[PDB]
């Protein structure tokens, strides 16, 4: 995809991945000591059976899961937020459950959500994580990949690309000269912008037209919107 | 006197070559040594090099089974302006007959010939020096050898009959493969591998014992060109017609052409087919009337796997071209692809209309599928999805159940792949059920009852005013948000202390409800322990520091007090010494902060 | 331009041999078969992918890029079954014996030999070089793996038109892509750790109804296990 950079080991504690069958296919974000916040794209078809879901909390090597730090965990419940059409590519959201519950090892901890009141003024530059590829069509990355792109307002959003509605519950962010996305490669994960004391979940990454490509930003779910129906797996 | 490694020596030892210079038909020795028939240990038949117009050669064991594996190569040379006629008696073994046969020396030994477990047959090659290689497939016992002879001729005394006039039952007669395209032809007798591509039998002889000529049978996945020319013809008087016998199966045959080829550089293509024409040999004709020398070029485009292309039966004839009583070849049908979006039927699912039926359930449902049933029902009811059969693929066709009664849906589960399915209860009295598939190997489908009432899959509410908890289970006293567990989804431990006249998210002033009765709390013995403990009951993290306001609740206010056993201790009595309401304040829970042992390399 | 798709969807294709450390490839210049690693000296291929020169490689995750992790073994020796036709499919089957031991890591490993072929129901892990994508026009690099279930005997007999013999059954689809994926005329087959089939045709590139036939290597255990002991 480039665009990306590698991320240092527990740097980013909160984001985990997802494994189906024994490929990286999806990945969630710590929110609670036994759910997870993923995107509902992946979850497409897959959750009649939950048992060959296996969630990785604490994931920085593909190649690598015998570290003490990293927890491997199964899945046994997946929900899926109603508001999900796969049509309007809108409320894209979706929560998995833990099997018994997660430990907080300086390496395993939750991502904040989004509070009240809060504003988001776009431009800012709000990291993204994910197991990118080094092409368009290449393989996901054996190191987390971390990037930032600056937040664009959901007005400018619909300019860019007239074939999405976008509408108000999603927010995209990208360059216009392009380069750095997330779009292809994988499911990328949360979308966080820091804020001096405490890294806010911005967003779930979502559906996109292509990486790379100028005047085409990601789509990322609204998690602000989310927030009431994110509140009720939490212990 | 020493080489270096990968290179032999010569007789004179004056110089160091390569050693597979050696006997391949090209002098490299200064002296000549590397033709030398004692150099060059045949093994099979004891001589190399056979310069006469007539002789024969053997391999290696060729009464008995052999158990040594023994490299053979000949080179047969004759004078310029002659052509070497080979011909072979017995080829008929369990492969391990390798023989790679190429015209002179050189570079143009690439794609000659390769001939194993079928006879070669008569095979001419226009070159003063034939190079024949024979290669061992295995050491094992199931091999017995062949031998060969050879004879020359006036390779330019030949007509434009013999020329083309081929049927193919011994190699290309004499033909000549194209040098200026990626791989060449070979030969194959009998039905070829990957089924329903290429030929089943040889025209020429009918049935699998023929002899012919086709695109090479390997399962490649590259796209090739293939092609085949003539030799020069004279020029005529009268035009000559040419018939030839072309096969064409497959479902990715490109393009089948011919281009003659003159000395006034004046390309032309009289003959041009594409695309599949099933497993039937086509009859071609076409009229050629050159004034000068002219060559005719077989050229076949060959894509990847299945898209073979076979010729036979290649003859020319004088005079112009008489009635074709083959008629022109027929192409095999394309799926239609008219309208390929959806089929529609049952949009409309409700009334007392009997099981769902398509008509079709058995065998398969339409492809590339988006219809839409709508289950509609009263006012105040609800829909009940049961399930009849189900029988789906992997995880690319699903099966959507949505109950929001118009386009802000609310989907409620998914179900795909075989195996049986749970029911389905919707909260509204429209249920929409989509279902959506691939353009490929559809299933059966599956059908339901779609039969419902008054609050059908909602638990009956428990009796004798006991807390109903999310499983229906009954909670009457004991685990009223009391630190208990009842029920296994633990939602009767809900949280019942909430801020109640704050400002923030974590500011404001303390609400119990022990039971069912909200009340705050008093000031008499509150302490950091119970700050903490409150903060766990409000879901927060690490206590902080609070301050009184005003005693304005006149209600049975709760006291709270520390208990070793780490249970706080809830009163509901009214005792308490000047009291004042406190407006608590607990810090947040250890968010998404990078509490790692992270640093940086200052440089 | 949306190529492939519009959304994260991948379709769960494995990444380069993830966690299938039973597939081979055979080269001869070019990728044009594959096969399973039965054990370390000898490998199981179709019949069908006999040539004069043949490369094994173990171990390969990409075509072009090359991970350090394949080892390239040429072919000493190259056995088909007697009863093999060169007309008809039946007993497509063939072995090639390594001229070096295997190496066994985490990308290269055995097989373990079948004691009873399965009935219907079983989960397949197929192998082969099929199209990753779900549009277009090029060759993808990646290395396609898809599950795939058992089907009955009597079924896949009669989809196909008489052309199923006592040694053939149904195994993989493969649907979607630009062409489907095909089977790649071979690559390891391999229902509940024992390897069951070896891919011997199919009707067309996977199109409809008849996506592939898949050899049965049950019945020719007993050759397989004569080879060896012969061959040593
Ligand atoms: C193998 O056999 C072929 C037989 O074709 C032989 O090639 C040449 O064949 C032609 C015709 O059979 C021989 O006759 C010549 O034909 C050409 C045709 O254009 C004429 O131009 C030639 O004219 C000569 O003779 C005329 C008097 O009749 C002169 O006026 C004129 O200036 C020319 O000198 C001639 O009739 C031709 O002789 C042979 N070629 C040779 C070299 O003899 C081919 O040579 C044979 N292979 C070998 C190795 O000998
Ligand atoms: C068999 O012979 C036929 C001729 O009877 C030959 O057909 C060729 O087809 C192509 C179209 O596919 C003709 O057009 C050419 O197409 C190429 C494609 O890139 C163009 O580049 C060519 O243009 C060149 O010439 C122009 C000047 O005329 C230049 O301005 C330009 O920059 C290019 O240099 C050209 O338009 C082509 O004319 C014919 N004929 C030929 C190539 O002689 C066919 O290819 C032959 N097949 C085989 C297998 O030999
Ligand atoms: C193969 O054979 C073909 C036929 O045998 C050849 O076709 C020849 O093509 C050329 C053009 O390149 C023609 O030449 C033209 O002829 C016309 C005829 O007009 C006259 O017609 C009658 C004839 O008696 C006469 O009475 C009238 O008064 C006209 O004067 C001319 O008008 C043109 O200017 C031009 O010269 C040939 O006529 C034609 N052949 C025949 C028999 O018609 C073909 O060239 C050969 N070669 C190939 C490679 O195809
Ligand atoms: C369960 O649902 C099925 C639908 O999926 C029912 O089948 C029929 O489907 C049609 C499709 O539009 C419905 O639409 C009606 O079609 C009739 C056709 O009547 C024709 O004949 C009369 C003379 O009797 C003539 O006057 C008409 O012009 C037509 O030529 C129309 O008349 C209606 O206005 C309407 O468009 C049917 O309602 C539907 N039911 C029928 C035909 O009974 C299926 O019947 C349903 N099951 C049960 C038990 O009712
Ligand atoms: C597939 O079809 C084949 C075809 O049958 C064989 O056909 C060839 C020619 O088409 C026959 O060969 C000739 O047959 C005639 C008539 O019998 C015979 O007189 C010929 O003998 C002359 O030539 C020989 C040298 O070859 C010479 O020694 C003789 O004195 C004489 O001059 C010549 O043999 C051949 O005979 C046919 N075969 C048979 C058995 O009659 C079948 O043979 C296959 O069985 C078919 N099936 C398969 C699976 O191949
Ligand atoms: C999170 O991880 C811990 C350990 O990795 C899991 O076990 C818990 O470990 C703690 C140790 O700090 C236990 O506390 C101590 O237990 C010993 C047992 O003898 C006791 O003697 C001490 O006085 C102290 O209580 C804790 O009991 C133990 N948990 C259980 C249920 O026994 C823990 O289960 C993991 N999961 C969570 C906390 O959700
Ligand atoms: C948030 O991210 C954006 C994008 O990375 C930053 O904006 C632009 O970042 C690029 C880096 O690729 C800067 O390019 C560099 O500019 C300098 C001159 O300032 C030049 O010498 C370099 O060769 C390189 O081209 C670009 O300047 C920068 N633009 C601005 C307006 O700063 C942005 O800085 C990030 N935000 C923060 C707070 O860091
Ligand atoms: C649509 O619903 C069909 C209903 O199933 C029926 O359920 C009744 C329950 O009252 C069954 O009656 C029982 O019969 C028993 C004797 O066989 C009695 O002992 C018992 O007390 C009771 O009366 C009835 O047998 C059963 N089947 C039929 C055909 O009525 C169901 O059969 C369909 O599968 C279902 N279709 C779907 C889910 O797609
Ligand atoms: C795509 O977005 C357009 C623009 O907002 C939607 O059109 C409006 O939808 C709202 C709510 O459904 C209506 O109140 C407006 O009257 C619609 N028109 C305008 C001009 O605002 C549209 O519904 C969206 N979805 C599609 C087109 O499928
Ligand atoms: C209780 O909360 C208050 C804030 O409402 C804390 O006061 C400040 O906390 C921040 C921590 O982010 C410190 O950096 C400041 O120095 C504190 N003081 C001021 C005046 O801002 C207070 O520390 C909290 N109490 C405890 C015990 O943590
Ligand atoms: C795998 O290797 C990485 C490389 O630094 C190491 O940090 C980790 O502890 C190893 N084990 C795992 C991820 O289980
Ligand atoms: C090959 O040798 C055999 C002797 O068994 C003989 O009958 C046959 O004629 C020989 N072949 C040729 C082409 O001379
Ligand atoms: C065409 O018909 C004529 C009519 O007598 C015949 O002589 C000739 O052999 C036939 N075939 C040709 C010219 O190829
Ligand atoms: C909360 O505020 C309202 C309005 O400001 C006031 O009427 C009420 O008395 C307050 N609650 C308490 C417990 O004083």
């Amino acid at each position: 995809i480039v665009g990306g950079s590698n991320a240092k080991e527990g740097a980013w504690p909160w984001v985990v991945g997802l494994y189906y069958g024994g490929r990286l296919l999806c990945g969630a974000s710590l929110v609670s000591s036994d759910w997870l916040v993923s995107a509902a794209a992946c979850v497409y078809g897959r959750n009649l059976e939950p048992s060959k879901w296996t969630a990785i909390l604490g994931l920085h090597m593909k190649s690598n899961l015998t570290s003490p730090q990293t927890v491997p965990r199964l899945i046994d419940e997946i929900v899926i937020n109603p508001h999900y059409n796969r049509r309007r590519k809108d409320n894209a959201i979706a929560m998995m459950h833990l099997e018994f519950k997660v430990n907080y090892t300086d390496y395993i901890q939750p991502i904040c959500l989004p509070e009240e009141n809060q504003v988001f003024p776009p431009g800012r530059n709000c990291s993204i994580a994910g197991w990118g590829t080094v092409v368009y069509q290449g393989t996901t990355a054996n190191i987390l990949q971390e990037a930032d792109v600056p937040l664009l307002s959901n007005e400018r959003c619909q300019q860019q690309m007239p074939e999405y509605n976008i509408t108000e519950n999603m927010i995209c962010a990208g360059y216009e000269e392009g380069g750095i996305d997330s779009c292809q490669g994988d499911a990328g994960g949360p979308l966080m912008c820091q804020e001096n004391n405490r890294w806010f979940l911005a967003g779930v990454t979502s559906f996109g037209y292509k990486c790379a490509l100028p005047n085409r930003p990601g789509v990322y779910a609204r998690v602000s919107r989310f927030t009431e129906w994110i509140q009720s797996f939490l212990h | 006197i020493e080489c270096l490694p990968g290179s032999s020596p010569c007789t004179d030892a004056l110089t160091c070559i390569k050693a597979d210079l050696f006997c391949d038909g090209e002098v490299n020795c200064p002296d000549g040594s590397d033709e030398d028939n004692k150099m060059c240990a045949t093994v099979c038949d004891g001589r190399f090099l056979l310069t006469g117009s007539s002789g024969s050669f053997q391999a290696t064991h060729y009464p008995k089974p052999s158990e040594t594996s023994v490299v053979c190569q000949w080179i047969i040379r004759v004078n310029q302006g002659l052509s070497i006629k080979l011909s072979f008696d017995d080829f008929n073994t369990y492969y391990t007959d390798i023989l790679d046969i190429y015209e002179g020396v050189g570079s143009s030994k690439i794609l000659r010939a390769s001939i194993w477990e079928t006879n070669p047959g008569t095979i001419r090659i226009f070159s003063n020096q034939v190079t024949a290689t024979f290669l061992i497939e295995s050491d094992e016992s199931d091999y017995v050898g062949f031998n060969a002879t050879y004879t020359a001729f006036n390779s330019s005394e030949l007509n434009n009959y013999e020329k083309i006039n081929c049927n193919f039952e011994d190699g290309f007669c004499f033909w000549v493969q194209d040098l200026n395209d990626d791989n060449e032809w070979e030969r194959i007798q009998g039905s070829t591998f990957s089924p329903f591509t290429g030929p089943n039998f040889d025209h020429t002889f009918g049935n699998a014992s023929g002899f012919y000529i086709s695109t090479p049978t390997g399962p490649g996945g590259r796209q090739e060109r293939v092609g085949l020319l003539s030799l020069p013809l004279d020029p005529t008087l009268e035009p000559a017609c040419l018939s030839f016998w072309y096969h064409m199966y497959g479902e990715n045959v490109h393009k089948l052409s011919i281009n003659i080829s003159n000395d006034q550089n004046m390309e032309k293509t009289v003959f041009q087919k594409e695309g599949n024409y099933g497993d039937n040999w086509n009859y071609g004709q076409v009229t050629l009337n050159e004034t000068v020398k002219f060559k005719v070029a077989f050229n076949a485009f060959k894509n990847k796997i299945l898209s073979d292309i076979a010729l036979d039966d290649i003859s020319l004839t004088y005079g112009i071209c008489n009635g074709s009583l083959y008629p022109e070849p027929t192409l095999v049908p394309t799926p239609p692809p008219e309208l390929p979006t959806d089929c529609g039927g049952p949009f409309e699912l409700w009334e007392p209309n009997t099981t769902f039926s398509s008509t079709n359930f058995p065998n398969s449902y339409p492809n590339l599928a988006f219809c839409v049933w709508i289950l509609n029902a009263q006012k105040g009811k609800n829909i009940q999805l049961h399930f009849q059969e189900f029988d789906l693929a992997n995880i690319n066709d699903v099966v959507e159940i949505r109950d929001g009664e118009e386009a802000d849906s609310l989907l409620l589960a998914v179900y795909t792949g075989p195996g049986p399915v749970k029911d389905v209860f919707s909260t509204t009295n429209r249920m929409t059920v989509l279902l959506i598939t691939n353009d490929v190997l559809a299933r059966g489908g599956f059908k339901a009852n779609f039969t419902t009432g008054y609050h059908l899959g909602i638990p009956e509410p428990c009796k004798a005013d006991h807390f109903q908890c999310k499983n229906g289970e009954c909670v009457p006293l004991v685990n009223l948000c009391d630190g208990h567990l009842h029920c296994e989804d633990g939602s009767d431990e809900a949280d019942c202390v909430r801020f109640f006249n704050g400002t923030t998210n974590n500011n404001g002033l303390v609400r119990f409800r022990i039971q069912s009765i909200w009340h705050t709390a008093c000031a008499e013995n509150w302490t950091t322990q119970i700050s903490n403990d409150v903060c766990q009951l409000l879901g927060l993290g690490s206590g902080n520091s609070s301050k009184p306001i005003f005693p304005t609740d006149g209600g049975p206010f709760v006291k709270l007090n520390t208990a070793p056993d780490g249970h706080l201790i809830l009163t509901p009595s009214q005792q308490c010494l000047q009291d004042s309401l406190i407006r608590l304040q607990c810090n947040h829970k250890s968010c998404g902060k990078k509490l790692a042992a992270q640093d940086i390399t200052p440089k | 331009a949306p190529f492939d798709d519009d959304d994260k969807i991948v379709g769960g294709y494995n990444c380069e041999e993830n966690s299938v450390p039973y597939q081979v490839s055979l080269n001869s210049g070019y990728h044009f078969c594959g096969g399973s690693l039965i054990n370390e000296q000898w490998v199981v291929s179709a019949g069908h992918c006999y040539k004069s020169r043949i490369q094994v490689r173990l171990g390969e995750h990409n075509i072009e890029v090359l991970e350090g992790n394949e080892q390239f073994i040429n072919a000493a020796k190259i056995i088909r079954h007697p009863q093999y036709d060169r007309k008809t499919l039946n007993n497509d089957i063939m072995l090639i014996k390594l001229s070096s031991r295997a190496v066994i890591n985490a990308r290269v490993s055995t097989i373990s030999l079948p004691t009873a072929p399965p009935a219907t129901g079983t989960k397949c892990l197929i192998s082969g070089w099929g199209n990753t994508a779900s549009s277009g026009a090029d060759y993808p690099d990646e290395l396609q793996c898809l599950d795939a279930p058992v089907l009955s005997q009597a079924k896949c007999e009669a989809s196909y038109p008489g052309k199923i013999t006592s040694n053939m059954f149904c195994v993989g689809f493969l649907e979607g892509g630009k062409d489907s994926c095909q089977g790649d005329s071979g690559g390891p087959v391999v229902c509940n750790g024992q390897l069951q089939g070896v891919v011997s045709w199919g009707d067309g590139c996977a199109q409809k109804n008849k996506p592939g036939v898949y050899t049965k290597v049950y019945n020719y255990v007993k050759w397989i296990k004569n080879t060896i002991a012969a061959n040593s």
